[PDB]
RNA sequence: CUAAGAAAUUCACGGCGGGCUUGAUGUCCGCGUCUACCUGGUUCACUGCCGUAUAGGCAG
């Protein structure tokens, strides 16, 4: 619940006091960060691309989050048999339907 | 300590050469006692021409940038202040030490009057906005904004009506533009847990809070105690000394026609928070409360849990 | 005796990439400059039709789903229009000697096994599992997808000692079956020859080339290749194909499963179709671990009980542990 | 007892894509070599299809390869469900064959749907249908594309033989290889309409042509079995069965008429629907795709 | 109605001479990535226009 909220600590300050982010400088492995931590800008900027006039589910880079809280726990081979797995499963689980339904209202 | 019906915002306070020291023991981010005295304040200029009563207020403090200095190889840091102008003979002045520190707060606040019913919900927020321009928080300015035009509009939200589905929705509003920032409330509870959990010893309560502003490098039974979030000493408020006096009978008052006390500090526990940590805003609120039969006038976060 | 803790046995019959080309039928005796198969995209858009999520019934989520619908860009190979027949070549090499392991830390348990295969080697040769590799060179497994629905398979097998064919083979895939492995005086020419391969006595080369008649156009299917994040769905994030210079291939691993399902035995299946032989025997495509560690008949049990404690397992389940040596593996501990 | 997390079907009725030429109309005896249709410019830059003013009639040609063995699932994880998933179509095949499915499917080859735009508008569209089983035409067809009604099925004597040989495709009683050529009077230098690209034009050898799936869109217009109206005509046989120009859908989860609330009464539940229900659901599984968990 | 209320640290400066970081090394071995799809939601609210004047066989 720290991580859940340190991530949006993170995404404020990274919106604030940026206003000419963009994609153009060093773009790999970032889809969709254009996307949930964008500019606002008050208008969109699109030529031959809808997506940035509005957003919906920007879900999958908390899954890839969720894809780094699986890997955030560094080791542990002991868990699987145990329940304590599913029970840290019900922990990635709990928190992230907390971590969606915060994530929509930035382009809900 | 009544609920309130609305919920008033003041978005980005920039706030010029702040006070620093806070207490004669915890130096850092100014007294709660500041912030509720303000609110009494506006309430004095404002909630009396408004017909509202300003009681609650939520501390958030997006930035904090104190003026100290480490020397060359000490670790602790010590204080920038200013000059003054000269004596009387212009030899030079005495050196009083002020701690200062620019600082960025939000506020909630609490709204119970009929104003609301009376004003509409912009008019309430822009009589407040402009009255508390030309006022001072914690000994210092408050700054306008500049070259962008965006943090300056409030916000509003009648939380007295609708189903519990049309607080929480309207509720996560308000956690967007206090994001940046940590919510302060006080921790009354947690140090007279762990004075019941240190009775291995027979320990005090200040010998507990040095316990808590802690790095308590643990021997093994190598290992660093660990925290349940970030602990941090707070004033609670103030315990009198001295008998109630007659307004006319204590010579260099202030007024001569309210009574007084010599107090005291009292020294308490606080936590900073997210704001998406707790799930009712209310409860953020800080309420001075005192009785004056004895000699205690305190400040607290009720009903938080 | 212990088992060495670094077990690293070197693969044998190991394949190439096949390359894919197309032609006429009846130009396939002349197949030599056919045009290869290539890789090309095209835009796919198609409606949102998958498992329903759950507490998920809301009807105008579904009609607000039909309003964002999937613009998504796949890459396909088709045959060249005027052509029917595909053609895929690869080269297999039989390397023998599947006793003898790379790394092996005890000299001992090293020394043992040698002396275990060398007994499986003089008592049987290799060719009970070389009449089960060539039926899988005779009939067109190699051909995963693009076998199922055609009208004619044919495959020639040519043995190269120089830059020569030494001898050729000529087989109907489809008139051999693909469950059942009968005997032929052909295909027994065919399995003298991987047997004295596997054993080590001489050189074995094969040039395997495969026809199947499929139609004007049809779609064939290569092998896929893994996508790393490059965007949005536009950008093939959706499919990619195999390709090595520009003409449509299958990865030699897929080929070399494709060799190695010869092993019939089972726990618990008596003619449902061989599994390719693996430790811990499974298919992915069926989900299901057939030949589970709780059984005996795992290799890992099977191989530990006949090195170590020296016990022969079935002459049954002899040839399963001899066929996990000659795919090589990250084996011991 | 439940449906397997994995459910795979390899696909049927498995279509090709389709080249466009131009030609003038009753020249359909030497109507083998053909010029083809390119894709040029008009300016702003745009890429239209038009045909060489000297011609009218569009050559549409592709081919379609009837698979069968409609029953298997590719991949699946749990054999009890795989074997009672192939016990419930072997309740279905040997009740009733293929023969009402694939004589639905027997209108969609005759009245030439996969003419997508270029049928509405046109005055004269004639389709040939050859069987293969050689290189050799082992069975030929000819059928008019108008006078077969493109909203109402009806049935005839060359088409039910031609949905026999579907039908023989579908059960696995042999082969089944088509080539589909389809001419249409449209006029001299016409607009056709290929396929769009996400914008050019679908080309393949410098020839303008409509994707493969979405010739395959055209051949399944068979659902007729709403919930809802049969009055707006066939509508293709999808799980959530929607149209993304109409807007809406159809099928509702909410309704107990869903594909995945069908298949778990049909085959986990034994709760059969109705017969005419039941060609719903078997049309998916020659449609194919990811089902399952 | 605020640990309330008030406040100029300033001026000036050379961091600098010198330097051998070398020698040697086996990354091995094994693998199935599959299954489905309408882009006809306008590639300029438009490509030529009598007068930008909702003026058109507008090429619609």
């Amino acid at each position: 619940a720290q991580i859940c909220d340190e991530a949006l600590q993170y995404a404020a300050r990274l919106r604030e006091l940026e206003p000419g982010w963009s994609a153009t400088p060093g773009c790999q492995l970032h889809d969709a960060e254009q996307l949930w931590l964008d500019p606002l800008r008050a208008q969109t900027d699109e030529t031959f691309l809808q997506r940035r006039l509005r957003g919906d589910w920007p879900a999958e880079v908390g899954n890839r989050f969720a894809n780094w809280l699986n890997r955030a726990v560094s080791s542990d081979s002991q868990i699987l048999g145990s329940p304590e797995a599913a029970q840290w499963s019900q922990e990635l689980s709990k928190e992230l339907t907390m971590f969606k339904e915060i994530l929509e209202d930035e382009r809900d | 300590v009544t609920d309130p019906e609305a919920l008033l915002l003041l978005p980005r306070l920039s706030i010029q050469n702040a006070n620093a020291i806070s207490s004669p023991l915890t130096w850092g981010f100014p007294s709660p006692g500041a912030f509720t005295g303000f609110v009494h304040a506006l309430q004095r200029r404002v909630g009396i021409s408004l017909d509202i009563e300003l009681d609650g207020v939520g501390i958030v403090c997006h930035r904090f940038e104190a003026q100290i200095s480490q020397p060359a190889g000490k670790r602790t840091k010590v204080f920038n202040l200013t000059r003054n102008p000269l004596n009387r003979d212009g030899s030079t002045a005495a050196i009083v030490e002020e701690g200062r520190a620019h600082l960025e707060v939000s506020l909630l606040l609490g709204v119970h009057g009929d104003g609301l019913d009376d004003h509409p919900a912009q008019e309430i927020a822009r009589q407040v906005q402009e009255q508390a321009g030309a006022m001072r928080l914690a000994g210092g300015s408050i700054l306008p904004w500049c070259n962008e035009r965006f943090p300056a509009p409030n916000a509003e939200l009648l939380m007295l009506g609708g189903s519990d589905e049309q607080r929480r929705k309207n509720q996560r509003r308000l956690t967007r533009r206090l994001l940046p920032g940590f919510a302060l409330v006080s921790r009354e509870a947690l140090l007279q847990q762990h004075l019941e959990t240190l009775r291995t010893t027979l320990p005090e309560a200040t010998t507990l809070d040095a316990l808590l502003d802690l790095c308590r490098i643990n021997f093994e039974p190598w290992q660093v105690r660990d925290k349940p979030g970030w602990l941090v000493p707070i004033p609670a408020g103030y315990n009198a000394l001295s008998p109630l006096y007659l307004p006319g009978e204590v010579r260099n008052a202030r007024d001569r026609e309210t009574p007084l006390r010599f107090v005291e500090n009292l020294f308490g526990l606080g936590e900073w928070l997210s704001p998406h940590r707790v799930a009712a805003l209310s409860d953020l609120l800080w309420y001075h409360h005192a009785e004056p039969d004895k000699g205690l006038y305190r400040w607290s976060t009720p009903r938080f849990v | 005796l212990s088992t060495a803790s670094v077990l690293a046995f070197e693969r044998k019959l190991d394949p190439s990439d096949a390359l894919m080309s197309a032609g006429a039928w009846a130009q396939r005796d002349a197949s030599q400059e056919w045009p290869a198969v290539t890789v090309r995209e095209k835009s796919v858009r198609g409606t949102i039709s998958n498992r329903l999520k759950t507490k998920d019934r809301d009807p105008a989520k579904l009609d607000a789903s039909i309003q964002s619908p999937n613009l998504q860009t796949v890459d396909v190979a088709n045959l060249p229009s005027d052509a029917d027949t595909l053609k895929v070549r690869f080269t297999l090499r039989v390397l023998g000697g599947a006793g003898t392991p790379s790394a092996c830390n005890d000299a001992a348990y090293r020394d043992k096994l040698l002396q275990t295969v060398a007994t499986y080697v003089n008592d049987q040769g290799f060719a009970e599992l070389a009449r089960r590799y060539a039926h899988n060179l005779a009939n067109a497994r190699f051909l995963w997808r693009n076998r199922v629905g055609a009208e004619a398979v044919e495959v020639r097998i040519n043995h190269i000692r120089q830059g020569e064919v030494a001898r050729a083979w000529r087989f109907d895939a489809l008139a051999i079956g693909l469950r059942d492995f009968k005997a032929d005086a052909e295909l027994d020419a065919l399995a003298e020859l991987i047997a004295s391969g596997l054993s080590g006595s001489g050189h074995v080369l094969l040039e395997v080339v495969a026809f199947a008649r499929i139609g004007d156009g049809q779609e064939v299917f290569p092998s896929q290749e893994l996508i790393l994040d490059k965007g949005d769905k536009k950008g093939q994030k959706s499919k990619t194909l195999y390709s090595v210079r520009d003409a449509a291939a299958i990865h030699s691993q897929k080929i070399g499963n494709a060799l190695r399902t010869i092993d019939t035995w089972y726990p618990d299946e008596d003619g449902l179709g061989p599994i390719a032989v693996e430790p811990y025997g499974s298919v992915t495509s069926q989900g299901k671990a057939y030949r589970q560690p709780k059984q005996k008949l795992d290799f890992y049990t099977l191989l530990d009980n006949w090195v170590l404690r020296d016990e022969a397992p079935a002459v049954e389940q002899q040839h399963y542990v001899i066929a996990n040596l000659i795919r090589g593996g990250v084996f011991g501990e």
